[PDB]
RNA sequence: AUACUUACCUUAAGAUAUCAGAGGAGAUCAAGAAGUCCUACUGAUCAAACAUGCGCUUCCAAGAAGGACGUUAAGCAUUUAUCAUUGAACGUUCAUUGAACAUUGAUGCAAACUCCUUGGUCACACACACGCGGAAGGCGUGUUUGCUGACGUCCCUUGUUUCAAUCAUUGGUUAACUGAUUUUUGGGGCCCUUUGUUCUUCUGAGAAGUGACACCAAUUGGUGUUAGGGGAGCUGGGGCCUUUCAAAAUUUUGGAAGGUCUUGGUCGGGUGGAUCUUAUAAUUUUUGAUUUA
């Protein structure tokens, strides 16, 4: 997929990436992680869940693989029944764009606190 | 310990189940809540796409057509009209079959909204606490309304029409009332 | 194998690991030498110690 | 830490699905912070029936879910 | 305390969620009240057994540690829980 | 006394990992979490001779075309069954545990 | 519907009910780990077929610190067995000695007299020094002539324990090298305050 | 907004680099604890941010990547569409009684069309070998801090680009010439999906502003936006050159200063948050009941 994932990044740095998290069942969830926690409960935006069927599993044995996708959208997956997560797509907006966006979010937040201080007066 | 309510921008000094339930049912929370969710949707619908639109590089361009701009007052007016009309088209449903089956033997079990058994126990349970001061149900049978055209019902309502094309109707209907 | 460390959880470092199991379908017993291992105590059922 | 919200089901006939095919119907006499559940008049339903004595208590690990058979 | 995802599950109260269970059962219905321990209580529940049937519970209470995931509605994509920078209005004293 | 700290001394070291499933994983540790969520860049991972759930969990992780070559795999702690260290590494150096030493001086 | 009508109807407008078909996992009856578990007693042969044991050497590195701690404590106890024979201590009454410590270095002995003559006539005074540096260590031993002004010098309200001798607060005790039953100095695990 | 009443609730703990010395806490017993603790002390490693490089490495225009929760499509092949009891006829068929999605499906194999979203459809050039600014990662150097941040500059333009003419200023050469910059006029190209014909408002490009504007509910409450480019001043970093001083054997290294180029910017706290320890390896996510025996 030649995506070249950041060699020194873990979960909090992986935010808004498009993941391919894999579970104990062998089902795959694909989508933007928007949040995790201590127990690895993930949210997953626009998520699609794919299985292989039992029948297509025979072809998977030691190729074109009719994976079955249902569309779960905004789901919020659990840390108990997962196995492992990888990264599939990079996010939409680049590091400069994410950086300028975070600057604007912080300026707006400081401004809202100034407005709270004004209404408190 | 502290439960920050992101909508109310207030705190709960010590989290427990009962102050959470009583806060999330609280009318102040519901009002700021509804304002926020409406607000996010009207922002996302308002927010223009503004794609990059990577312009390619290209004889047969001989025809030239006139663009049509508008005045800034005219822009703001037609945008306001479109806002009101989107808000109508989303909200409006179609009555008809309520008004059609008005006299029916089992209208008052089926369309009267919580006598249906399926959604029925909801609307009793979804009723809000009525702490401030100030139904046609299953009892209705056939012999309640024996003969509907004795006691005059209103006619079937005349169908609705786009005002943009209201000028182009058949003038002078056959058969005056 | 010989044990290098202990855990509350019985996470165990093992050195010069012999491991050996049984493929039952007939049977081929397969063995593998793994010299430096870190084994989680969840899989560990029973620790027997020879004198 | 939080005790579960089975207060609405306090006397109403509930149906646990226990473990994946065990289905037990009783009346919810009790609950603790682990969803250990004390049922009265447990009557295990196989798809044949089997009654399960006067009182019973069922492990909140084994319990998957429970339905209110009685109206609320 | 909670952390972001179970706070989201505390947010999506009274709205149409869909749960898979570990058995493969995917309950679907309105979400009466979730707890912090992810025990979630649901209403007007339409259930899909592993065998492929469908039935209708009225009033289910599925335990948290057999939830496979839960799907909330789409709009909570845009939620103030996700805002990384919203500053705190002077915590109580 | 926990041994995850042992693994925390092992950033940029090349191990294999056998999972409770049966998946075998080859590729360096970039870090390790408190409860042993081990993140691993430059993986190629294999499944020895078979488990159908493991077959699905192998293929579906992209770049299968049964060695699957992946840039970056986070692995959850309760999936890691056993982890094979490099034999070049000296265990006498690592198990010394400066925290356990300080606690001996704390006593 | 829920409490407010507008966004519950329009905005949230949730997901389609979702398509189901056949799972891959096992439908509870067989979730098993491994009921066919090993029968270890065969392997008691194969360890003979396994046949030295490598040096642990890290527990040795901790055991060196533990053994050094016990050896230093034992050298302490050897200094504990090894104060009537001592020539610095004068064989006066222990009840008429007052100990002072936390003393400034440049404090002259005549000043020590001057702060101490207020209560009783002083018999003799030994301020303790290093024997190799000859810096004043910071503690001294006073015997008065009576016990009662040693006790009034021990009773401290407005006086000694808290007096600022050469711009520093000092500490003022009865001598416990002779008096109390179990006393060890700082070198011997004891000491006060 | 204020008052009154009711209901509910009021504190898990600790740490924030690590190791070794300098000094302190100048250690309450006859010269001394050992240890442990702190630090604008120093030294070493590590982590994070920022800057710079790497003649780093890879990816960037009818097609390529991804998707269709679309069709052709009942395309073709295969399979399946309850049990129990009783009666009758020769295991089957029919009838009665009792109990509990879908065949146009499902599964497999493809194949084609149509559609969708994204991307430097860049600059240069269109030719006979064996370029700058983008996006993602790796390494190196330097600074700063040992968690983070909260609480207690000016001017021009915003359709752009190119060409000619006029005028102003400045430099050089002998009033003439050449070059640079600014203004105006005109033409050509590209683009106007800028879909509301453009940071916000107003008018049909111009004008004003940088608390205001926009909008949904009932003056109040909520969310978003306040931009982009260029230049100058100043500041940070890197590279080169020159001078001086020191050290080592004309050369190397380090520091300072000046010039040129390139890139970037314009003390406290019962506060919270983040990370890591400890409760916490016992039913709810991390100390295993998902290799199906
Ligand atoms: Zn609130």
């Amino acid at each position: 997929s030649k995506i070249q994932v950041a060699h020194s990044s873990r979960l909090a740095n992986l935010i808004d990436y498009k993941l391919r998290v894999l579970t104990q069942d062998g089902r795959v969830y694909i989508g933007q992680l928007m949040a995790f926690d201590k127990h690895m409960n993930l949210v997953l935006n626009e998520c699609i869940e794919e299985r292989v069927p039992k029948t297509q599993l025979d072809k998977l044995r030691p190729l074109n693989i009719k994976v079955e996708k249902r569309v779960l959208g905004l789901t919020i997956l659990r840390g108990e029944q997962i196995l492992s997560t990888v990264v599939e797509d990079k996010p939409l907006l680049s590091k400069k764009e994410r950086l300028v966006r975070d600057k604007k979010e912080k300026k707006q937040a400081q401004k809202q606190t100034k407005l709270r201080k004004e209404k408190e007066k | 310990t502290r439960y920050y309510c992101e909508y109310c921008h207030s705190y709960l000094t010590h989290d427990t189940l009962s102050v959470r339930k009583s806060h999330l049912v609280g009318k102040n929370h519901l009002r700021i809540t509804a304002d926020y969710y409406r607000n996010k949707a009207r922002d996302i619908i308002n927010k223009h796409n503004h794609k990059r639109r990577h312009i390619g590089k290209r004889s047969s361009q001989n025809e030239t057509l006139k663009v049509t701009c508008l005045s800034n007052k005219e822009k703001r007016h037609i945008m306001h009209v479109k806002k009101m009309n989107q808000k109508e088209l989303a909200q409006t449903s179609i009555d008809t079959l309520k008004l059609l089956y008005d006299g029916s033997p089992g209208y008052s079990k089926v369309f009267v909204d919580a006598n249906r058994f399926d959604i029925g126990d909801l609307v009793k349970a979804s009723k809000l606490p009525q702490r401030a001061n100030e139904s046609r149900s299953r009892d209705e049978t056939c012999e309640s309304n024996p003969f509907p055209r004795l006691n005059n019902p209103k006619k079937l309502e005349p169908p609705k029409i786009l005002s943009q094309w209201s000028n182009t109707i058949p003038k002078t209907s056959i058969f005056y009332s | 194998a010989r044990v290098k460390a202990f855990d509350r959880h019985c996470n165990m470092v093992l050195e010069n690991v012999k491991e050996l199991w049984t493929e039952k379908k007939n049977v081929i017993n397969r063995e593998r030498f793994i010299s430096k291992l870190f084994l989680r105590g969840d899989s560990v059922i029973v620790v027997l110690k020879t004198p | 830490v939080s005790t579960p919200e089975l207060k609405k089901y306090m006397d109403k006939k509930i149906l646990l699905n226990i473990n994946g095919s065990r289905k037990v119907a009783g009346i919810l006499r009790g609950y603790d912070i682990f969803l250990n559940v004390v049922l009265d008049d447990a009557m295990e339903i196989n798809g044949n029936n089997h009654q399960l004595g006067l009182q019973t208590v069922i492990r909140g690990n084994s319990i998957i879910s429970l339905e209110a058979l009685d109206a609320i | 305390m909670n952390g972001i995802p179970v706070k989201l599950l505390n947010e999506a109260q009274g709205h149409i969620v869909s749960l898979e269970l570990t058995t493969g059962a995917t309950y679907r219905g309105k979400l009466v009240e979730s707890e912090d321990s992810m025990n979630v209580q649901l209403r007007d529940v339409i259930a899909t057994e592993p065998q492929g049937a469908v039935t209708h519970m009225d009033q289910i209470f599925v335990r948290g540690s057999q939830i496979k995931f839960i799907v909330v509605p789409d709009l909570l994509k845009n939620a103030p829980l996700f805002k990384k920078n919203s500053s705190r209005p002077m915590p109580p004293i | 006394m926990k041994l995850v700290n042992f693994l925390k001394k092992l950033r940029n070291e090349q191990v294999t990992i056998e999972l409770k499933n049966g998946t075998t994983v080859w590729g360096t540790l970039q870090s390790v979490s408190p409860q042993m969520n081990a993140i691993l860049t430059d993986v190629k991972l294999t499944l020895p001779q078979s488990n159908g759930i493991a077959m699905a969990s192998l293929y579906l992780t992209g770049g299968q075309q049964n060695i699957a070559s992946l840039q970056y795999i986070n692995i959850r702690g309760n999936t890691i069954r056993q982890i094979i260290l490099p034999d070049s590494l000296n265990l006498d150096s690592l198990l010394v545990d400066q925290k356990q030493l300080n606690s001996l001086r704390r006593s | 519907l829920s409490k407010y009508p507008d966004d519950v109807s329009r905005l949230f407008k949730p997901r389609p009910p979702l398509s189901y078909k056949r799972p891959t996992d096992y439908p509870y009856a067989k979730r098993q780990t491994n009921p066919n578990i090993t029968g270890v007693a065969n392997l008691l042969s194969t360890s003979l077929k396994h046949y030295x044991x490598x040096x642990x050497x890290x527990x040795x590195x901790x055991x060196x610190x533990x053994x050094x701690x016990x050896x230093x404590x034992x050298x302490x106890x050897x200094x504990x067995x090894x104060p009537n024979v001592d020539p610095h201590i004068k064989d006066t009454d222990p009840y008429r000695t007052i100990f002072i410590g936390r003393l400034p270095y440049d404090l002259d002995e005549i000043e020590l007299q001057k702060y101490f003559v207020k209560f009783g006539e002083i018999e003799k005074i030994r301020i303790v020094k290093d024997k190799i540096t000859q810096k004043s260590k910071g503690y001294a031993f006073i015997v008065f002539k009576d016990p009662i002004s040693s006790k009034m010098a021990f009773k401290e309200i407005g006086v000694h324990r808290g007096i600022q001798i050469k711009d520093r607060i000092c500490i003022v005790d009865i001598e416990r090298g002779r008096t109390v039953k179990y006393f060890k100095p700082r070198r011997l695990g004891g000491g006060l305050g």
